[PDB]
């Protein structure tokens, strides 16, 4: 299932956003 | 349709746009010391600093205190997005935004002090429970439809709307922290900025965009909510960002029709078919199908009860966070980057 493939990818924890 | 309902909140939110250009224009500055507040416990962190639990020594009040490192915020480029963030702030007064009660800075460092909102991230809340009912969703979602109508009507872009950022206060309601990329501008704007599950394509196509990225990101955080996962993932941002200007997005299987087509139409890669930036506006959304049932007064007064409330052992207490390292302050006997502070 897709929620499966999101809980074991490499970007469950909190995101930190990004910039120029 | 225009109605009485229409006019009533078109002159809120004109007498809204009076007190905050009051403000706008005379902003506030060095309204406290950092030997007034006792320092208890590390909350959250980021790139330029952490934010800290205090308490205000002659009040007995807690309070959240962001802590940026000056020389980090000019060796990431960030000065002139940390000046926004805090006028911004010290402007905008409205229930679901986080309240700005002082600042100051010194040596080495800029300090905001912040009122604390006890209940946690919804971040950690989502994926702990995995997802949340539709209802459930709603509710949280109409409280962002309406501060962003106060926003964008003051002329703000936020520009960094996700899970992360909002707080959950005592009565269950959402407040929106972090204004780090908030920019006030008529006009287009070109920063490639924000989070990458989160942009609107026209930020990573590099083309200038208007608050119409506000309402895509809306579309992306009513599908995580929902969903438990965002609308498109993967392990590297250059492949996020590949599937973000396809303009394929598949719905998990139990979602409404009626939240299927708010959907399609936030998640809409054309700017000119995007619901919030047609020419009936915000109304748009608030007359949807998925919100019939949303009294939107009855939201803004705070008279709904809510469907979660976290729970909270007296003031000071912080077990709806997690644990970081504790790091002492540092202030310097010399100033550092004197000049490019000037005015916070
Ligand atoms: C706990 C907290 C509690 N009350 C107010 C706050 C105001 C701003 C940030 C925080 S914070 O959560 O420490 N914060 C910043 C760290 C990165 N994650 C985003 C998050 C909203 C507050
Ligand atoms: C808001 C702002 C506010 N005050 C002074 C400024 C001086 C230069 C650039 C800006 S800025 O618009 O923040 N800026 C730089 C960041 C990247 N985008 C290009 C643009 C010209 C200022």
């Amino acid at each position: 299932t897709t929620y499966a493939d999101f809980i074991a990818s490499g970007r469950t924890g909190r995101r930190n956003a990004i910039h120029d | 349709k225009k109605g009485s309902e229409q006019e009533s909140v078109k002159e809120f939110l004109a007498k809204a746009k009076e007190d905050f250009l009051k403000k706008w224009e005379n902003p506030a500055q060095n309204t406290a010391h950092l030997d007034q507040f006792e320092r208890i416990k590390t909350l959250g962190t980021g790139s330029f600093g952490r934010v800290m639990l205090v308490k205000h020594m002659e009040t007995g009040n807690h309070y959240a205190m962001k802590i940026l490192d000056k020389q980090k915020v000019v060796k990431l480029k960030q000065i002139e997005h940390t000046l926004n963030e805090k006028r911004i702030l010290q402007a905008v007064n409205f229930p679901f935004l986080v309240k700005l009660e002082f600042s100051f800075k010194d040596n080495s460092n800029l300090y905001m002090v912040m009122e604390y909102v006890p209940g946690g991230e919804m971040f950690s809340h989502l994926r702990r429970i995995g997802r949340f009912s539709e209802p459930h969703a709603r509710f949280y979602a109409a409280q962002i439809v309406l501060t962003f109508e106060y926003l964008h009507s003051l002329d703000l872009i936020y520009r960094d709307l996700k899970p992360e950022n909002l707080l959950i206060d005592q009565q269950g309601y959402i407040q929106v922290t972090d204004f780090g990329f908030a920019k006030r501008v008529k006009g287009r704007t070109w920063t490639l900025c924000g989070t990458p599950e989160y942009l609107a394509p026209e930020i990573i196509l590099s083309k200038g965009y208007n608050k119409a990225v506000d309402w895509w990101a809306l579309g992306v955080l009513i599908y995580e909510m929902a969903a438990g996962y965002p609308p498109f993932f993967a392990d590297q941002p250059i492949q996020i960002y590949e599937k973000i200007v396809s303009g394929k997005v598949r719905f998990p299987s139990h979602f409404s029709s009626d939240l299927k087509d708010l959907l399609r139409n936030l998640l809409q890669v054309d700017l000119t078919k995007r619901f919030g930036n047609l020419k009936n506006g915000v109304n748009d959304i608030k007359n949807h199908k998925w919100f019939a049932t949303t009294d939107w007064i009855a939201i803004y007064q705070r008279k709904v009860e809510a469907p979660f409330i976290p729970k909270f052992k007296g003031p000071g207490d912080t077990s709806n966070f997690d644990d970081y390292e504790e790091e002492e302050i540092r202030v310097s006997i010399n100033e550092k980057c004197g000049k490019e502070f000037s005015e916070f």
